[PDB]
RNA sequence: UAUCAACUUUCGAUGGUAGGUCCGUCGCCUACCAUGGUGACCACGGGUGACGGGGAAUCAGGGUUCGAUUCCGGAGAGGGAGCCUGAGAAACGGCUACCACAUCCAAGGAAGGCAGCAGGCGCGCAAAUUACCCAUUUCCGACACGGAGAGGUAGUGACGAAAAAUAACAAUGAAUUGGAAUGAGUGCAUCCCAAACCCAUGGGCGAGGACCCAUUGGAGGGCAAGUCUGGUGCCAGCAGCCGCGGUAAUUCCAGCUCCAAUAGCGUAUGCUAACGUUGCUGCAGUUAAAAAGCUCGUAGUUGGAUCUCUACUUUGAAAAAAUUAGAGUGUUCAAGGCAGGGCCCCCCAUUGAAUACCCCAGCUAGGAAUAAUGGAAUAGGACCCCGGGGCCAUGAUCGAGAGGGACGGCCGGGGGCAUUCGUAUUGCGCCGCUAGAGGUGAAAUUCUUGGACCGGCGCAAGACGGACCGGAGCGAAAGCGUUUGCCAAGAACGUUUUCAUUAAUCAAGAACGAAAGUCGGAGGUUCGAAGACGAUCAGAUACCGUCGUAGUUCCGACCGUAAACGAUGCCGACCCGCGAUCCGGCGGCGUUUGACCCGCCGGGCAGCGUUGCGGGAAACCACGAGUCUCUGGGCUCCGGGGGGAGUAUGGUUGCAAAGCUGAAACUUAAAGGAAUUGACGGAAGGGCACCACCAGGAGUG
RNA sequence: AAGACGAUCGAACUCGGUCGUUUAGAGGAAGUAAAAGUCGUAACAAGGUUUCCGUAGGUGAACCUGCGGAAGGAUCAUUA
């Protein structure tokens, strides 16, 4: 089931067993950087780039058309955010919760999201450090956190 | 020995419901538990709708009717014959008397 | 349940020796009371001197007087009362005798209709209460 | 989370079976539960099965053919030497006179009888009789 | 009733505290 | 052992440098610097009726318990300290001090160390001769010669272990008879042994109730064995437990008889198996003792699949014996011993005096499955060329019916804030009529001609959100129901999006947490602890009724408690069927302006049939309480007969009330779970008689 | 050879501190046993006010009452 929550659904994507293009997918792996290259720089994460490629260029996984996910090929070009995409998000979550338990103080519902949220950003990064992807003096602060967001 | 499997209440995914207040003894009994009684009675009882009818002072008047919600406890429900005891394989049948 | 891990060996071997001591035949065994508070301090026998002859009335539904002694021990002066077991052979027990007293069957708990007594007299005046009882070391 | 994928493994197999199924289903697929139900098959126990193979872990779907007792793990994975091996038999293993435990040792994974012959331990997957 | 006995001991080692805190 | 969570470091604690010192290394010590060292994998402190180990007892396998004790190592000679001699001592059968104890004395002084061998006292339930010899075993010394309470041999000895008498053999219907058979004992020789003693070998005495006498506990059940006889009469006594004894006792006191083991046997207290009642193998937690109220969270524990198809494992080396296992061998057998067998002054049996085991750790050599781990990603990475080039298939496993994140349209009494509305309830104003009205089983207190109750009009205040409302929804629980708006959050579903193991459960910690209660304000309609009064009753400080304080509502801050319940922890896998229900999605044929109808998929609250393929002591359980003797997916909390007792004390938290942690002495043979039958009920339904009644007749008192 | 300035090892004494273990105590307040005593009837049949639980107050005593909760209830059910 979930981390932080009941319930056991299983609602995902299922990937097919072909690993190959379509007949019908004429773009080759240079087009497909290109489309990525674009929609990365005005400001779009690798999970948003897959999606316009998906529903409007036919393009089923970038992993096919080219050899490597979206975020190495950003990687690689250097167009890669400086934290994770999955990190962000769950810092933006805990900025607004916490800017709106500072104005309503007695919602104890928004106080007890608070602490899962911040229970998942510490083993997120923990992870990422592990990994190399985080400086080993990063640390989340729940004061200096509004302006990575 | 646990004697039934609803725990004589209907209250299922829940912690806590609304208590309300008996009828005819004012103790404050769940919602789910009260064993209701919907009476939907004439005002006017079968011996005096002859009466009033000579009385009428239409020609064709249906009279009215008392719609009355009852909520009794278990206590008074089974004193006052409204419910009563079965056999311990005759609880289980939930449909309502005809 | 039980924790099966490999490495678990001292989760099992702290868990184990912790719940040993809500045993209560364990912890009587392994503390400083139900030992200092025992009068004959560990001891099979011990030897003490009459004090006085009390006779203790035996518990429903029986009805009859258990001949018993207040004896005080020795080697620490505690107030015990002994039991004289056979018929008439409190008769034989004289105030201010050494008499060895020894455990009543049960390990430290009343045997019997007798109320408190869980002790008995094996020997006095240092001869067997025994030879008195069969007409042996007449004493 | 799922852990110990041999042990849902045998114990799909072993429910199946008292259930009278002639195929049953295993979800993940290990190169461990073939090492396993090979020496089952060699035996016996079990009957052909097709390694279903996705992109994924891996499905298998075996043939029962009614001749199997229980099939079952020994989770902590204990390691058993040459001189062990004996106690083992006796408590898991219901008879002298068949059951198989199957290890796990350097010459590959094998039941019981064949590290005596091959003169070597290693550690217990589980058993089957 | 086992309400009750819990009642006269939470009432009866309240005046234990009274007599040993007076006694310091 | 946490009722010891931080400890060490002025005055050495960790380290550095120089030196001192020692046989030598070292904070071993000194001097100057550095600020370290240990700890949740349990440091530190405390306790030990703790010397450690080889081992011992009991064990199906695992284990539990013991080890002062003859072997090894250590420690100490009344308590500590200091030193002499010497190769070796901080020696005590050496010395010098103080302390305790104690000896002799002309009172000036002198001397002492049995936890050495005997022996004495004391202590206790508890433990032997003020014996003999250096002959064996070895040690010491100028030595073949001396010495040795080390040791050996006797004495005491039912700690224990082995062997083994108390009769055997024949006719007659038994302290009857009959002859045989060796011991116990007793002396005498020999043997033995440093002299003795014991055994052994002979011959002389030596058994007929073979008086040369077998005891110790039992005879209701457990548990093999008297409906025997006499005595006692809930007395005396028996009884581990259940019980027995209440004038006909199979249980007491005895006689007889019988049973069990037997030179033994009973009892008391430890300990082991019984005990799967400490459960790693291998227990339990719905109702019998039991899952924290709930969730988050580090240590700890446990972790998907995937690549040729240092843990583990095997071998070797090494290791005190004794002990254990075990080979050989007729001490008369055996416990044991390590010796001894065969042939006519030797020889043969290389006479023998094996072998196995010796955890773990360390060492060594193989195996490469399983489980961890590393390698190339901001490449100068590996090979070449020989700082520039060449070269490689140039280097990124799969995305889980694991998880996180994003996105999409929805859903919900989920939460906070604000707003709106609804009738009631109480109070107030005006008008109408009128004398009771309130309440109860019956009444009374109370309110009433200064106008109550009742009708109409509308004003104020605080609660509350009926009916709709369901075995329906949401939330981690507690809990959550008028309209509308705002703020943030969430499950499920949809996805050919993204990250690529980020996960599961989690000590000491942390958020939330009904009602009641506490503190400071606001408010205070109803209800109502306390209290007053009126009833009822033998009494009634209760139940009922009339008034009524704190409370009940809101704001801020505490308490962290409930039958906080599904009396059922969380995650994951397999496992029956059927019809409904809520949400999302997909498909299908019509009807109605999305609603409705028929299926499918995922998730959720539940139900019925299971007479449950199975489980359990039932009841009951398919939100498993199923897949546990065919016993093992991961992890946390937690139970050990009932009371004492959630008590005492200590710690800790709190304004307080109290919360968390939490015993022991002592007491007890049951407590309890589920179900069956019966009895009973001021429980329900259905029936029957004047030993009941209604209506009556005769009475009786 | 006695004897003596000094530094080190340092017994021992005295007075404090701390830790551990026995023990006396007026009076106070509990438990348990013997309960064959007195008063009432709280609980078990709707136990005659259904039982219980958390909290708070009161009362000779068991107990009573207010608030929310539980069925282990005396109802698995009450009809548009
Ligand atoms: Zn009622």
């Amino acid at each position: 089931g979930r981390m932080h929550a009941p319930g056991k659904g299983l609602s995902q994507s299922a990937l097919p067993y072909r690993r190959s293009v379509p007949t019908w997918l004429k773009l080759t792996s240079d087009d497909v950087k290109e489309q990525i290259f674009k929609l990365a720089k005005k400001g779009l994460t690798p999970s948003q780039i897959g999606v316009i490629l998906r529903d409007s260029h036919g393009v089923a996984q970038v992993r096919f058309v080219t050899g490597n996910k979206i975020l190495r090929i950003l990687k690689s070009k250097g167009l890669a955010p400086d934290l994770p995409e999955d990190l962000y998000h769950l810092i933006k979550k805990a900025v607004a919760v916490r800017k709106h338990l500072e104005r309503n103080r007695k919602d104890k519902d928004a106080k007890f999201r608070l602490i899962l949220v911040e229970s998942r950003i510490h083993r997120l990064a923990r992870y990422y450090k592990t990994r190399r992807v985080l400086a080993p003096n990063w640390k989340y602060e729940s004061s200096t956190a509004s302006a990575l967001v | 020995t646990k004697k039934r499997r609803n725990n004589g209440r209907a209250k299922k995914g829940r912690g806590h419901v609304q208590p309300i207040r008996c009828t005819n003894c004012a103790r404050c009994v769940p919602k789910d538990k009260a064993i209701k009684k919907f009476v939907i009675r004439n005002i006017v009882e079968a011996a005096a709708v002859r009466d009033i009818s000579e009385a009428s002072v239409f020609d064709s008047y249906v009279l009215p009717k008392l719609y009355v919600k009852l909520h009794y406890c278990v206590s008074c429900a089974i004193h006052s014959k409204v419910v009563r005891n079965r056999s311990r394989e005759a609880r289980k049948d939930r449909t309502p008397p005809p | 349940g039980k924790c099966r891990g490999l490495r678990t060996a001292r989760k099992l071997r702290n868990h184990r020796r912790e719940q040993k001591w809500h045993d209560k035949q364990y912890k009587k065994a392994h503390l400083g009371t139900a030992l200092k508070a025992n009068p004959f301090g560990g001891a099979s026998h011990a030897k003490g001197i009459v004090l006085e002859k009390v006779g203790v009335e035996a518990k429903q539904p029986n009805s009859a007087i258990r001949k018993c002694v207040r004896v005080q021990l020795i080697k620490n002066g505690k107030k015990i009362t002994a039991f004289v077991p056979n018929d008439g052979c409190l008769n034989f027990i004289e105030e201010n005798d050494e008499v060895l007293v020894a455990g009543f069957g049960r390990k430290g708990h009343a045997v019997g209709d007798i109320p408190g007594v869980r002790f008995k007299v094996v020997k006095v005046a240092n001869v067997s209460l025994l030879a008195l009882y069969k007409g042996k070391k007449e004493r | 989370v799922r852990m110990n994928v041999l042990a849902d493994a045998l114990k799909s197999i072993n429910n199946a079976e008292k259930r009278g199924k002639r195929q049953v289903l295993l979800r993940p697929c290990s190169k461990v539960i073939v090492r396993f139900l090979t020496v089952m098959m060699k035996h016996g126990y079990i009957g052909e099965f097709e390694i279903i193979d996705d992109h994924r872990a891996g499905k298998i779907v075996v043939n029962l053919t009614g001749r199997l007792n229980k099939c079952g793990v020994i989770s902590p994975r204990f390691d058993v030497q040459l001189k062990d091996l004996e106690k083992w038999q006796n408590n898991l293993l219901p008879s002298r006179q068949f059951g198989f435990i199957v290890l796990t040792t350097s010459a590959g994974i094998m039941d019981h009888e064949e590290a005596r012959r091959k003169h070597t331990g290693g550690k217990i997957l589980g058993f089957f009789f | 009733r086992a309400k009750w006995r819990k009642k006269r001991m939470r009432r009866l080692k309240r005046k234990r505290r009274k007599m040993r805190q007076r006694s310091k």
